[PDB]
């Protein structure tokens, strides 16, 4: 289910002329990359995971307050 | 072996170099520090040979200092290159913008003797000036992390464009929590109101990490960051209060009078 | 017609974003602000249909009002573009930083209803923090085009990173045509000197175009710069010139002391 | 011929970490086996190829600057 997505994703990023395309018509530019309707539907409502993954904000925060908390 | 530190921009696999993504390929093996699943699934397929640097922040039942954690993420990377591997080190955005652990990786790797560098990549704040159309030389522009914003002092040009970094975590320590993310805004609204007005427009910026979402562009009055829905991704953006105004000291030297600047 | 501004980097054909690339590749029109003839000839074989924007720059001596050059590149730009034509402007660097051209073509497109926008890209500071391995988040980052920190009022936060852009023409006007350069920079060497000491150690930065050539890195003393050679590619690195202090008042607020930082 | 060469080599050289890692390691070996001349190699080597003829456009950029600041 995902995997299809990603790879979607991937093409969609680097190519101008499937961007444009998409800007167009995105469900049937989806339909014709072989994407499921759970997945356009996903797609066009917002309604999909995003797969975020722990951020090093605390980490690089935390050690620029170390570094000049030195002197 | 060598060391090459990479960004892939903060956009899936279109924000990357084509020189950068040519590393990535040819690399022996890569380090990854990417923010979503999309990107990592991407970075697998470009080489298989990947090391995910995010199993060395605190999991699950642990307490890990920055300077341990960033220690233990140079180490894996150095003893890749000590192994006589070509290593690419593959970060969001630019490897050395508002991130340490590349910067560090390579101090080590040339102190050590071998051949280390870093391939500038495209930023949030690049970002920033693509979506909201601002030029930031044309009043100047500064950036600073939130939390370093209040915890030193940094005097900010109320005429250039004010790039506050890591806004949700603003003034966070385990000793502040007493305070809540609201209260210590509340706090930093305080201080910005020496030089910003409580109803100047502010802006909360997001740039979409796929293409298939919008960036998230929020303007709102500065009185009303206390009470915003804030991401681990939110940058500030606090637009000049100020018009530029003439420097008649140094136009009287240069011999330039002020009518004589179009 | 729709209009796309992109940047290609700094280095010749690997700097460019892979996304950026394709936008060229599959443009109806391409309008080229490139500095050299390499990235010209490289442009050229992506796509054969290139319009040269540099001819809009006074052709015969220099008495031509900037907004004036600017406004007819916008309007050659938009001809394109209300023609009905997938237009996209190639500039170096990132088209958008320090330099107001995309964003007027692509204000004045939004307007008149056409599909407009800007690519991200690679610029002279993404480069200058990776060949420098300088981290603009360390002490902060500040960036003022040098003639422009010069004519009008700015206050430097010597805490900081500080960039000055346009170095080599810092000053310039035609009511200071008879000024030999070194006097003009001599102003900005006392003007800087209310923050910086003379024998504080600068950096005149110059990234690299071609992969054939390393970057120029030169150290020196504030107090030589009137004497230094610098070229219209030229930026200035001034590093910080003081520690970072404890911002007491808002410590005290947040209930924790310099010790609780470290 | 002469010029073409070289863009076409620069091109290459810019864009493949491959070739960029091998130039680094032997340029003229590099240079010689892509099929660029001694002329060529040795305007690289030690020669030309900077300081040669760029437009920036930071003279009308400044003065746009100052123009659009100069409430006049
Ligand atoms: N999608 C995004 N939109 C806006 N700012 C972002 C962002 N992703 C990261 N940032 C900024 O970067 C901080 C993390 S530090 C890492 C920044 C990264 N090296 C870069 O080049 O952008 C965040 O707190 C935020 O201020
Ligand atoms: N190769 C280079 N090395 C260092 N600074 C450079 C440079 N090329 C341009 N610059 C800087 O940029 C100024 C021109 S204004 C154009 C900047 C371009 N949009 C960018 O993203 O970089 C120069 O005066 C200098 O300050």
């Amino acid at each position: 289910h995902m995997s299809g997505l990603s790879d979607f994703f991937t093409q969609l990023g680097q190519d101008a002329q499937l961007m444009e395309d998409y800007k167009q018509n995105p469900e049937a530019v989806m339909r014709a990359h072989g994407l499921t309707d759970e997945q356009i539907n996903a797609v066009m409502t917002g309604d999909m995971e995003k797969l975020k993954t722990l951020s090093g904000d605390s980490s690089y925060q935390s050690y620029l307050v170390i570094s000049h908390g030195n002197g | 072996g060598s060391l090459v530190c990479v960004g892939t921009g903060l956009q899936l696999a279109g924000q990357i170099s084509v020189l950068s993504r040519s590393y990535i390929e040819h690399a022996d093996i890569v380090f990854s520090l990417l923010p979503d699943g999309f990107s990592q699934r991407w970075l697998t397929k470009l080489n298989p040979n990947v090391i995910n640097l995010q199993q060395f922040y605190a999991q699950n039942g642990e307490v890990k200092n920055a300077r341990d954690t960033y220690e233990q993420m140079v180490n894996a990377i150095l003893d890749a290159v000590r192994a006589g591997k070509k290593t690419v080190c593959a970060l969001y955005g630019h490897p050395g913008v508002f991130a340490c652990v590349s910067h560090m990786a390579i101090t080590r790797a040339k102190a050590e003797g071998f051949s280390a560098k870093m391939e500038p990549g495209i930023s949030a704040e690049a970002c920033l000036w693509a979506d909201l159309g601002i030029d930031p030389g044309n009043s100047g522009h500064q950036s600073f992390e939130a939390s370093q914003f209040m915890f030193f002092n940094h005097v900010p040009d109320p005429t250039t464009h004010l790039l506050l970094w890591q806004i949700a975590i603003a003034g966070e320590h385990t000793l502040t929590q007493f305070h809540t993310s609201s209260d210590r805004l509340q706090i930093l609204v305080e201080q910005l109101n020496q030089w910003y007005p409580l109803d100047h427009e502010v802006v909360i910026y997001e740039a979409a990490n796929l293409p298939i979402q919008a960036p998230r562009i929020e303007r709102l009055p500065l009185a009303n960051l206390p009470q915003a829905h804030l991401m681990p991704i939110s940058t500030l953006l606090i637009p000049p209060a100020k018009k530029l105004e003439y420097n008649y000291a140094i136009l009287a030297k240069l011999g330039i009078g002020p009518e004589d600047l179009g």
